[PDB]
This record gives structure tokens, sequence and C-alpha cells, in this order.
């Protein structure tokens, strides 16, 4: 989103904050959320995929 | 058919085990820890 | 005539046993493999929750 | 952390209950018998 | 590299599980084929 320009507005909707790469820092909270969500989905998907093969 | 499957399983697992033994032998090293310790002291 | 009818009987007996063979395929591959795969799961929610 | 890596590998027993696994024979065996049902009688014998 | 080796060992465990499943299927099919061989003699 910030590619090609030094600073650009915040990509989120209704946000006008002009940001750059240095303005963004690693978010441990988002990694935690996505990690947890993906692991839950992975457990669900492994069970679903196994039964998804049991169908064939 | 099941005996053929068993033979294929055995061959594939033998090959995999050889490769895994090689990779385990390749898993020696652990880096910047020594340099950090030296700089600290 | 008797020999001809006997040959026909043997052909139809082999046909019926091929049918029984397909029935055996049903019983083992259709069901025994189905049961083995169904129980092999042991509801993986088991090992997952372990 | 080491056990974290191990348990991630155990989640990759995704293939552990997914890849190893029922009805492929079941669907076809029906077709095998249905086709062979028309083929075939003990009363005739 | 140790993580990669452990991943490979997990693949080894999956292969061994496949081997064991094949062994169980082979044994069951041996029992069934022996049974049907016995039956065929039961059923010039």
């Amino acid at each position: 989103y910030l590619q090609g320009y030094t600073t650009r507005d915040c990509p989120q909707a209704a946000c006008s904050q002009v940001v750059s790469m240095r303005d963004f820092v690693r978010d441990p909270i988002m990694e935690l959320r996505c990690k947890i969500a993906k692991m839950k989905e992975s457990q669900e998907q492994d069970k679903r995929s196994s039964q998804a093969i049991d169908v064939l | 058919n099941q005996e053929q499957a068993i033979a294929s399983y055995e061959a594939a697992k033998e090959e995999l085990g050889l490769k895994i033994e090689q990779i385990a032998q390749e898993a020696q090293p652990i880096l910047a820890l020594v340099e950090a310790q030296d700089e600290l002291q | 005539k008797n020999d001809d009818i006997n040959r026909e009987a043997h052909q139809l007996n082999e046909i019926r046993k091929k049918y029984t063979m397909r029935k055996s395929t049903i019983e083992t591959l259709r069901e025994k493999l189905d049961q083995l795969k169904r129980e092999a799961r042991k509801d993986v929610s088991q090992k997952i929750k372990d | 952390r080491d056990e974290v890596i191990k348990k991630k590998n155990q989640n990759e027993y995704y293939r552990g209950r997914t890849k190893k696994l029922t009805i492929i024979s079941t669907k076809e065996d029906f077709l095998r018998s249905q086709e062979i049902l028309a083929q075939t009688e003990k009363s005739v014998f | 590299v140790k993580s990669r080796f452990e991943k490979e060992k997990s693949n080894q465990a999956e292969a061994q599980s496949n081997i064991d499943q094949g062994r169980k299927k082979v044994d069951a099919l041996n029992k069934t084929i022996a049974h049907l061989e016995e039956e065929l003699t039961k059923e010039k």
C-alpha cells in the first residue's frame, strides 16, 4: 500500500493517517490473534479433511 | 494388492529413513551467541 | 442334449460364482475397509485434544 | 519452544489422520455387484 | 536444521503408520482369502 511513495495514508477504511514503513512496527498482538485463529482452523480442517477423505 | 502396497511402503520408508538419518547428521550447529557473550564480557 | 445342458449349467454356475465374488468384494472392500477407516479415526479429536 | 515445534509436527499428523485415510471401494463394489447382479441362478442349476 | 530433522522424523512416523495399516490390511485379507479358499473346496 505504501509502495512507490515515501508516505501514504492509512490503508484501513475511514483512516487518514499518513504513514510509512518506519511508522509501522511489528504487532505481537496481531501475530498472536492470527496464529491462534489459524491453529483453530488447522485443527478444524484436519478433522474435516480426514472425514472429507472418508467420504470418497 | 495389499501385499504390493506393503512392499511399496517398506521401500519408501527405507528410503525416507536413510534421508532422515542424513538430515539428522546434518543437524549439528545449534550463532551470534558467542559474539554477544564476548562483547558483553 | 444332456451334455449341452450340463455345459450351460456349468457356465451359469461360474457366472453365479463371479456374482458371489463381487458380493465378497462388497463385503470386504466396501464395508470392512469402510469400518477400518471409520474406526482408524478414533475421532481424531482424541489425539488432537491429547 | 522445542515442544512447540514437536506439537506443530503433530498437528501435521494432519496427514497423520488425513493422508492415511473408506468409500472408494464402497461406491465401486456396489457397481461391481449391480453389474454382476444382471450377470447372474441356483434354481436354474 | 534440527527442526527440519524433526519434521523428517514426523514424516518417518507417518510412513510407519502407513506401513502398520498396510500390515493390518494384509493380515485381514490373508485371513479372508484363506477362508474363501476353504469355502471354495466346500462349494465330475
